[PDB]
């Protein structure tokens, strides 16, 4: 069953956010950092993965 | 009157739509370049329909797509491209798809424009772990996902204006370890959040201009599939 | 002249981006994260500071 | 219908206030939580009028200020509160400025929020360097500029809608060092910064709502030029 569908299983377990990921919820991040609204922002990466990215160990 | 280019939409299931999708809510004009291998067949389903569902922004709107346009990123101007693909089933079609040629193309008939999107990798053997990857196919993973960043930028940056804005797409393996994101996917994705800093500082200095990287989580993607585990 | 013109002055100076960094340029920015717009972005310090923190060396 | 709690205001010219004025361009009502031994100053300059210039929108809109309450991010609950304040010029005549008491009033008054800000930093001993500052004086920054966030947190998950969002302000000192920023306020954001994670699994978890910081660039506020080099 592939290595993306443990990715998304994973993420959907462990994630500090639990709703399923969207291709337009990145979308909307990358409309904003195209946008002027993000002036003052450069040279960054941003993560938009429902916080995945923070969590060290998972707890099951 | 924004304008944005998006590299690397093959369909509808990938960032690439979705980043298309949220900005026609804003009313920018999309512009999409395609790679050749799914070319055809992607403007072939566009042309029946097959994206229509696809394309409502529930709100009653339509996606507006300014236009549609075959794109390798492997290529930087028309001499990197070989004889072999050059003559290919896939290419010998089209034309104008070098990274400077789509710039040219696209600054001739609309000008200027001011968002820049690279949603695109590609690595030959992203099925392999690093220790068994190749020279060849380590160098494709940062030519195709790495470089092709970069390359996007030296040509398109002279028909954006100032405070225009550039974005690509990374993932998390760069900085720990995920075993099966192999090929040097991993390695690219590392050097394209470091290329990432070092354009803001020049393409900041120089042009005013903005880049950032998504650090995406894992959606099903058709370029997700593709990797064997 | 103090601390902060100092820091004022080294930004506009040193940053990828030259422009002034207005409250505001920080404003946009918070009203993106706290905006549905950002539902998947969690956990994260971003950066808004004109790329400063990007730099190791000055050029000067 | 959107509500927005801004904690940490003392004038103009301060991250909070542009963080006002850019949730104003979407309608967002604001409510400021102000330092009590500034908060009478603060109201004698708003209506007096030194803030009308301030407060306008591009966009031919006046700032919607929906409230201004008394906030001290030193006290959790009314029984936190210590003799020497309950008898101090400024409190005294002020009430309900606990972190518990404005999430009450807020929540009697106007139903739940859906924004949060914590916007407020001290240190007493900002002017010294982290080696020569005291217990006391660095329990004095994390209390009020790091724990504070978390007891904000606390009290107001319970009037916030899910999905629901908040945010804090941090500075780059806390990974690099800037010597100068003192007192234990680099700490005070290292801190800030990591609660910021474990504040996200948590409220993530159980509430759905988001949490993130901003770290951002020097601006000439108040409290900037409270620092002094
Ligand atoms: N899907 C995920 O879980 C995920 C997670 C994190 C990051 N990303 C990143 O997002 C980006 C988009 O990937 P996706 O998941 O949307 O897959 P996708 O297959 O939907 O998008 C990749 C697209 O790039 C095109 N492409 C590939 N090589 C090209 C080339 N040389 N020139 C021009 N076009 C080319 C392909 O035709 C394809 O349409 C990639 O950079 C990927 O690394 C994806
Ligand atoms: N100015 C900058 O260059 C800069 C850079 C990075 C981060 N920040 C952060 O921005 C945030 C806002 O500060 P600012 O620089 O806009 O200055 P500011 O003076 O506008 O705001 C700080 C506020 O905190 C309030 N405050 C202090 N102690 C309090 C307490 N015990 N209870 C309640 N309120 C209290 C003060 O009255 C003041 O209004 C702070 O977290 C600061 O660390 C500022
Ligand atoms: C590997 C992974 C694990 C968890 C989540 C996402 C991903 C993920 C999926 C597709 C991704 O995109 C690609 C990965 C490899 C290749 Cl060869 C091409 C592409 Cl477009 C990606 O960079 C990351
Ligand atoms: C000191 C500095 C140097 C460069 C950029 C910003 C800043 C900067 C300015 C004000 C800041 O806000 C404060 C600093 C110290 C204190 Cl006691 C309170 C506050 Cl509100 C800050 O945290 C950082």
């Amino acid at each position: 069953y592939t290595f993306i569908d443990y990715a998304i299983e994973y993420s959907e377990k462990y994630a500090p956010l639990r709703q399923k990921l969207l291709s337009t919820d990145i979308g909307s991040v990358a409309s904003f950092l195209l946008s002027r609204e993000s002036r003052a922002i450069t040279g960054q990466t941003i993560y938009v993965d429902n916080g995945l990215n923070i969590m060290f160990l998972p707890d099951d | 009157e924004d304008i944005c280019f998006i590299a690397g939409i093959g369909d509808t299931n990938g960032y690439g739509w979705g980043i298309a999708k949220e900005l026609s809510k804003r009313n920018v004009k999309i512009i999409f370049g395609i790679w050749p291998p799914v070319y055809n067949i992607f403007m072939k389903n566009y042309k029946n329909g097959k994206f229509d569902n696809d394309m409502i922004i529930d709100k009653d709107k339509k996606m507006n797509i300014l236009d549609m346009l075959p794109f390798d990123a492997s290529f930087d101007t028309a001499n990197d491209i070989d004889e072999e693909t050059k003559n290919n089933k896939r290419y010998n079609m089209l034309q104008n798809y070098t990274i400077e040629d789509v710039a040219n193309l696209i600054h001739q008939k609309y000008g200027k424009i001011n968002m820049l999107v690279h949603s695109l990798a590609n690595a030959k053997e992203v099925q392999k772990d690093l220790l068994n990857t190749s020279r060849k196919g380590y160098l494709d993973a940062l030519s195709k996902s790495s470089y092709s960043l970069i390359s996007l930028c030296k040509y398109f940056v002279n028909i954006m204006k100032p405070q225009s804005s550039i974005i690509s797409l990374t993932y998390h393996a760069s900085q720990k370890v995920v075993p099966g994101y192999g090929g040097g996917m991993s390695s690219a994705k590392a050097a394209l959040e470091s290329d990432t800093r070092v354009l803001a500082y020049h393409l900041g200095r120089n042009y005013n201009i903005r880049i950032n990287t998504i650090s995406a989580g894992p959606l099903k993607s058709r370029a997700a599939t593709a990797i064997n585990k």
